[PDB]
RNA sequence: UAUUUAAUUUUUAUAAUUAAUAAGAAAGAAGAAUAUAAUUUA
RNA sequence: AAUAUUUGUUUAAUGAAAAGUAUUUUAUUAUUAUAUUGUAUAGUAUUAUUAUAGUGUAUAGUUUUUUAAAAAUAUAAAAAAUAAAGUAUGAAUUAAUAUCAAAAUUUUAAUAAAAAUUAAAAAAUUA
């Protein structure tokens, strides 16, 4: 009888004519309360004795209170937001001072030599981008800072765009104006398209590729001359080529070379374009496909350095259910070690998701195998579904 | 007792004598003689 | 479906959709650049 | 017992294993619903002890079938759930394998397990499907939408035309979820889970209908995409 | 210390994987068979990195292969 | 067999802190504002709670 | 009257248990109908690997 | 098992399996007599479907009753008839 | 082609209320107790969600009192004298 | 299989995505730190017969994960496949060299 | 239990091969040449290529 | 004669010859199913080729064996071929007298 | 549960110079499971 | 205490007034009746072994029970059925102790795991 405390949380056995006590199901104990009675908490309201009294004051003051504004104030308050140009002005020139005085990278001799990290430089960068309308990497970033040469073009054209801006206007706010209510690439935007193709470029280095490929969506989306078009388009395919994305380089790959009419003699674009398009047929195994390609592309702009690469290696190289089978390359490796299915857990046995909610792998709408649930549904009590005799 | 000579078995090769054949064989050896 | 588009693909000399579509879209930019410089 | 479907279940070597089952009655009666399944739609994932058993049955029934006697269809009868069955067995299988004498079921260890509980999961799959009438060119690699869907098709095969006394039998049986009592059965289903508290089960004011009339137009108008 | 793991150990021999050498799986298959699968000509147990071939190994009544050098691709 | 794993002994022995007599800590008017976790060595960049309702 | 009610309940669910039995095994019937209808053009004899000589047999059926 | 028809009593017999016991006590059937779906009752039971090895196969002994329907039709009263025709294991 | 409760209880004159109600528990037609799962009794609103009442997700199952009253509980001028 | 794993597989890939929204790099990551220490704790009444009960105690942890940069790792490699699936793959056709593609560095003059 | 256990009794525990066994150890992988998923040689994908070619 | 792996040695034979006498009553017409390892299967598709008989069986021409065991996918059916070649003329000796 | 015995630590090419009365890469099924180390097989 | 327990793969619990607790948002006549009032899950500290009892009735199958060897325990026929490596959950008796206390001999105020002597007890896991 009764070998620990007479406290209702207390470790040892207890007796009920003795220490009596009313019947308390999960009780949070004498610290923290913790995941499993909050679990509790955020669905059934309370904690599940009901001997608690709910207390929401804390998060009340929190979400509601905050959010109140009186309809005289919130109907004057887009009066007074902050001129998007004095921002850009703003948020260009300071960004720029933080990246000016990024130290240079001491290399040392038998050992690499860790970059210095950047933490002052994520505060500016984060307001230029959102100003602009675009997401930086900060990987790409940092690349970018090592290389002397990458720096040096990040930094010059960083410094053109705060000029261009400043002296003129910011032309994607233009092209905005006059849409809601045509012309060829404006200054600061080809400094603009330039330096964000530069971090993709040092973004690529690093070795993130789905980053690259993310970063150059928004460069294309400020080119609206053929050429610059042309580039960033080839750009978008050779980055979505390493990450794997095999459509996308097959889609972007053939526009560089749509836009070939219009382009200038001077251009590598549309070259490159036909070789993303190819590698892209390659990769999902048609050879055939990119052979044409290849011939073709030899045959508009005859001697060609890459796509003679590609005609020798397709060469070298030299069934429609196996296809694109095949894993070749890397960054689906890195993306199928997140994403995959593990022993245990994240696989179809575990949780399966419906309609954006978590069900056990018992329920599942997509299937009847052993187990579900709707293998015992019945027949609802109006006709007979099956002819099975004993289970349904 | 883990040894090898004692663990190892073998089966898989029993297809190298013929012990129907020789069975058989015997079983003529058992009319011959008439047992 | 599939021979479906075994005859598909041997009617166009054995290219495929995404090569004929291409081709004939840059026939019709080509022949925009025509008709521009026909105007121009 | 050497006759080709009544099974014995040991752990010698001379017998199928034997999957943990209450009684070897309870076990029997496991055995004959796999089977039945199996037969209805070819593959069958199954957990522990029970898939290469399933696989040995599978096997039985298939030359059981290509025995084609009237004795041999009366013990298959004997022993489905499903009545059916044993027609789309007789049907089926004799074309099917009619090239092939040994191992007609394909086991396969999946490296997923059970959360449930640590035994692992195997894929039991009829061999060469492109024989098969009604399941020629399916792909089981995922499962279809809402699992009173027709299966998936490989793109290349989508044009097949399957037996038409199967797909009344499934449009049949497939009909009873469009219904308005099966919502219900559905949303209480969930309020019983949650009362016997099965974690992440939903609340019932939030558990959407499996089936809608306009998810329905467009599955039925690929239905016919696929036909 | 540099990062604790293992390199590959695929290509040597071990014991669980050695006994699916010999084991029969023709229902383990469906288009695809090959002879034997797990037993690769010459290696002991099917392990890469144990090849035996064309050293003096003397085996009277039964086969074996000749030595190519294995590719680098193949070990680790 | 390949990692290494020696018991901890803090999980043995867990006796609660100290105390305070009339909420007075002792030594508040003598030492420094800095947070103890800062000269500790104990810090973080994300504190994800997972008794939150997100 | 609650003598009366639980036997009437009791009476039409009957009733209506034979019309759903009914009409099922016509569709059953239908369905093997059918099924007897398809196996011919495919020519499927459903008695197995064997030609017909063999059931012509009958010594094995 | 034998079952026969409610309304004309016709009779008749076959195996049941362990699949099919929900279906032991109350058949549906199309019934020759009188034609149309109708409803069969077990009046007794006959025989296993299948067996345990080293027992034998035929005792789960068939009833008296059974085995009197199996004296009836194809006794030597019930077969005499019939034989000018056949005698069954001659064709 | 099918059985249809409703056009079953239209041939047989069953009045196709009480059709479905010969196939679903006593409990959720007739006044009469029985056991009820605390996830089907409803619940109120929250922040996140709206509220949630027992007739709107669960419209089959409430009760019916035509039948109750037609069936189950007496008449008072059947047994009136005065 | 372990339920622990898994935990500190939520916990890796969080503190993945925050190290590389840092700035640092994915490739050369290695677990600086992995220590646990006791967290709050919830309990659960077990009624045992003849009227006598206890507390079931439901435990919770803390857990400290840390991510660093390290660039003279190299890492074992894993694209390394047994025999079996080698010939097995030459049966089906499949090359079971994967193909390499040389991909022009991406540069921009526009 | 006669007794209570000191800190060493509780670790004796670990310095056996089935303490070891059982929970510290490392899983042999590689990279499924098909799903370039991590994986332990003798298990497979629901997959068609999985399925066929077990890799 | 029964168990025999590969070829069927000529002491194999003797096993047959001496186990014609042990059933005293057969004649070269006798049904297919009395041979060793003639199963269901093997019988069956035996008869669809109207082979009712140890003479018919005996007088096939071993490519007809063949594809019955390969095409057809009779297994163990060079042994009953083999075991009618052995024991056909045998039984027409014992059949005269 | 402490001691005490008996067994085990998952193929050790091999065992006994003495005490008392012995250990090579590793864990799913030891079986691809219905006793063949594939019964021919699409 | 890496312990016991738990473990949800297939339903004739038909019925249910006597429970004295559980936000029905408007649960609901169409009445033939008049006003008024009131209809669904908590007995035994539990969503317990599983209730008590009065109705009235018989084909609504009326739809939550893990698992890949063997001893010994429990049932039934030393055979048969069931249960033990396991993922997850996680109590209770007990606790003076040092990394432990093995074997023998004698003595000491009563077993003496006390002394003294001689001696020769490895770790882990299971019975
Ligand atoms: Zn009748
Ligand atoms: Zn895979």
């Amino acid at each position: 009888y009764q070998r620990g405390g007479w406290s209702p949380g207390s470790k040892h056995q207890k007796h009920m004519t003795l220490n009596p006590t009313l019947y308390l199901y999960r009780f949070p104990g004498p610290h923290g309360p913790g995941p499993y009675t909050m679990k509790y908490w955020w669905t059934l309201g309370c904690f599940p004795t009901g001997m608690e009294v709910p207390f929401r004051l804390h998060e009340f003051l929190s979400t509601y209170q905050q959010e109140h504004v009186p309809v005289e104030v919130e109907e004057w308050l887009r009066c007074y937001i902050k001129d998007p140009l004095s921002e850009l002005v703003n948020a260009s020139n300071d960004f720029f001072k933080a990246v000016e005085v990024y130290p240079e990278v001491e290399s040392a001799r038998g050992y690499k030599t860790l970059q210095p990290s950047i933490a002052p430089l994520l505060v500016p960068m984060k307001k230029f981008e959102e100003q602009l309308g675009v997401k930086i990497s900060p990987v790409g970033l940092r690349s970018v800072l090592s290389n002397p040469v990458l720096k040096d073009r990040f930094l010059d054209d960083l410094f053109d765009y705060k000029s261009y801006v400043e002296k003129g206007g910011s032309t994607p706010h233009r092209r905005l104006a006059r849409s809601r209510f045509a012309e060829t690439t404006a200054d600061d935007e080809r400094s603009l398209i330039l330096l964000l193709t530069t971090i993709s470029e040092g973004c690529i280095n690093a070795g993130n590729y789905s980053d690259a490929a993310s970063v150059l969506a928004d460069a294309l989306m400020f080119c609206h001359d053929p050429d610059s078009q042309a580039t960033t388009h080839a750009n978008i395919s050779f980055a979505s080529l390493l990450n794997a994305d095999f459509k996308g380089a097959e889609y972007n790959g053939r526009e560089a070379a749509l836009l070939q009419p219009q382009v200038k003699p001077t251009s590598t674009a549309c070259a490159r374009g036909y070789v993303g398009w190819a590698a892209a047929a390659a990769y999902q195994d048609d050879f055939e496909k990119a052979e044409a390609i290849v011939k073709d592309g030899l045959t508009l702009y005859v001697g060609n350095e890459h796509l003679e690469k590609l005609a020798n290696k397709l060469q070298a190289l030299r069934p429609r259910s196996l296809r694109e089978s095949r894993s070749h390359l890397p960054s689906q490796q890195s993306r199928g070690l997140l994403s995959g299915s593990g022993k245990g857990f994240s696989n179809e046995f575990d949780w399966v998701e419906f309609k954006n909610k978590l069900y056990p792998s018992k329920m599942d709408p997509r299937n009847n195998e052993m187990g579900s649930v709707f293998r015992r549904v019945g027949d609802l009590g109006s006709f007979i579904s099956t002819s099975r005799s004993m289970e349904r | 007792t883990n040894r090898h000579f004692f663990v190892a078995r073998a089966n898989a090769f029993f297809s190298r004598l013929p012990i129907a054949r020789v069975q058989r064989s015997l079983a003529m050896e058992a009319v011959r003689e008439g047992r | 479906r599939g021979d479906a588009d075994r005859n598909f693909r041997e009617a166009f000399h054995g290219m495929s959709l995404d090569q004929v579509l291409f081709r004939e879209r840059l026939r019709q930019r080509r022949m925009q650049k025509q008709m521009e410089e026909k105007a121009k | 017992t050497t006759e080709p479907l009544m099974a014995d279940y040991g752990w010698t070597r001379g017998k199928l294993p034997k999957f943990r089952a209450r009684s070897p009655f309870h076990r029997q009666q496991i055995a004959r619903r796999m089977v039945t399944e199996m037969i209805r739609k070819d593959y069958c994932i199954v957990g522990g002890a029970r898939a290469p058993a399933l696989r040995i049955l599978a096997d039985h029934v298939v030359e059981l079938a290509k025995a084609g006697d009237t004795d041999s269809r009366q013990q298959l009868a004997y022993f489905l759930h499903d009545p059916l069955m044993v027609d789309k067995a007789f049907d089926e299988y004799p074309r099917r394998f009619k090239d092939m004498n040994a191992k007609y079921a394909m086991m396969t260890r999946l490296k997923s397990r059970r959360r449930t509980d640590a035994v692992a999961m195997y894929f039991v799959e009829y061999k060469n499907r492109d024989m098969s009438d009604n399941h020629k060119g399916e792909d089981y690699s995922a499962g279809p939408e809402r699992f009173f869907l027709p299966p998936r098709i490989v793109e290349t095969e989508k044009g097949i035309q399957r037996p038409p006394h199967m797909q009344m039998a499934f449009d049949r049986w497939a009909s009873k979820f469009k219904t308005e009592e099966f919502h219900h059965w559905w949303r209480l289903r969930h309020a019983k889970l949650r009362y016997w508290g099965v974690r992440n089960v939903p609340h019932p004011s939030d558990v959407d209908p499996l089936w809608t009339e306009k998810e329905e137009e467009e599955w039925h108008n690929e239905m016919l995409a696929n036909t | 210390t540099p990062v604790r793991d293992r390199k590959c150990t695929l290509q040597y021999y071990n014991p669980i994987r050695a006994r699916f050498v010999y084991r029969r799986d023709k229902p383990l298959f469906d288009k695809y068979h090959v002879t034997a699968r797990n037993l690769a000509p010459g290696f002991s147990r099917g392990a890469l990195k144990h090849d035996w071939r064309a050293l003096g190994v003397y085996t009277p009544d039964h086969p074996q292969v000749p030595y190519h050098p294995l590719q680098t691709w193949m070990l680790g | 067999m390949y990692a290494r794993f020696r018991t901890r002994s803090k999980f043995y022995f867990r006796p609660a802190r100290p105390a305070l007599a009339y909420n007075v800590d002792p030594n508040v008017m003598r030492r420094p504002k800095v947070k103890r976790g800062l000269l500790k060595g104990t810090y973080s960049d994300e504190t994800v709670d997972l008794r939150d309702r997100e | 009257k609650r003598i009366d009610t639980a036997k009437r309940m009791r009476r039409d669910r009957r009733r209506i248990e034979e019309l759903k039995t009914l009409e099922f095994w016509g569709w059953y019937m239908k369905l093997q109908r059918v099924r007897g209808r398809w196996c011919r053009e495919q020519g499927v004899s459903s008695r197995g690997v064997y030609g017909p000589a063999v059931d012509a047999a009958e010594l094995w059926g | 098992a034998l079952f026969s028809c409610f309304r004309c009593g016709y009779m008749y017999e076959f195996a049941v399996s362990n699949s099919y016991c929900r279906k032991l006590t109350l058949r549906n059937d199309h019934c020759p007599r009188c034609d149309q779906l109708t409803l069969f009752r077990f009046m007794s039971v006959s025989g296993m479907v299948g067996n345990m090895p080293f027992k034998p196969i035929g005792v789960p002994g068939p009833s008296y009753a059974t085995l009197w329907w199996r004296k009836t039709r194809e006794g030597k009263e019930a077969s005499a008839p019939l034989d000018a025709v056949c005698k069954s294991d001659r064709w | 082609g099918r059985f249809n409760m409703d056009e079953a209880a239209a041939a047989l004159q069953l009045n196709p209320a009480y059709a479905a109600a010969l196939y679903r528990p006593l409990n959720y037609t007739f006044h009469i107790r029985g056991q009820l799962y605390p996830a089907q009794k409803g619940r109120p609103s929250r922040p996140g969600s709206l509220a949630a009442s027992q007739g709107r997700m669960f419209p089959l199952y409430q009760r019916n009192d035509r039948l109750d009253k037609e069936l189950f509980r007496l008449n008072s001028r059947g047994l009136t004298t005065e | 299989l372990r339920k622990g794993h898994q935990i500190v597989f939520r916990a890796l890939e969080m503190a993945q995505q925050g190290a590389e929204a840092k700035g640092l790099d994915k490739e050369h990551l290695r677990v600086a730190h992995i220590s646990c220490y006791p967290g709050p704790t919830d309990k659960q009444i077990d009624i045992r017969s003849k009227g006598y009960y206890a507390w079931k105690t439901k435990k919770s942890s803390h857990l400290v994960l840390t991510l660093a940069e390290d660039p003279e790792m190299v890492l074992p490699d894993r694209t390394c496949l047994p025999y079996s699936s080698l010939m097995s793959m030459k049966r089906a056709g499949l090359s079971a060299q994967p193909t390499v593609i040389d991909v022009p560095a991406i540069t921009a003059d526009g | 239990p006669k007794r209570k256990k000191n800190p060493m009794q509780l670790r004796r525990k670990v310095y056996g091969l089935h303490f070891k066994e059982k929970y510290l150890k490392m899983e042999e992988w590689y990279y499924c040449p098909l799903c370039a998923e991590p994986k332990k040689p003798g298990e497979w994908c629901r997959r068609e290529d999985c399925r066929q070619i077990k890799p | 004669g029964i168990a025999t792996g590969g070829r069927v040695t000529n002491e194999d034979r003797r096993w047959w010859l001496v186990h014609l006498e042990c059933a005293p009553d057969i004649t070269p017409g006798t049904f297919i199913a009395w041979l060793d390892c003639c199963g269901t299967h093997t019988c069956k598709k035996l008869i669809e080729r109207n082979i009712w008989t140890i003479e018919q069986v005996a007088a096939l021409d071993s490519d007809q064996v063949d594809e019955l065991k390969y095409r057809e996918g009779c297994l163990k059916m060079d042994v009953v071929w083999e075991h009618a070649r052995t024991i056909i003329t045998p039984l027409r000796q014992r059949e005269v007298t």
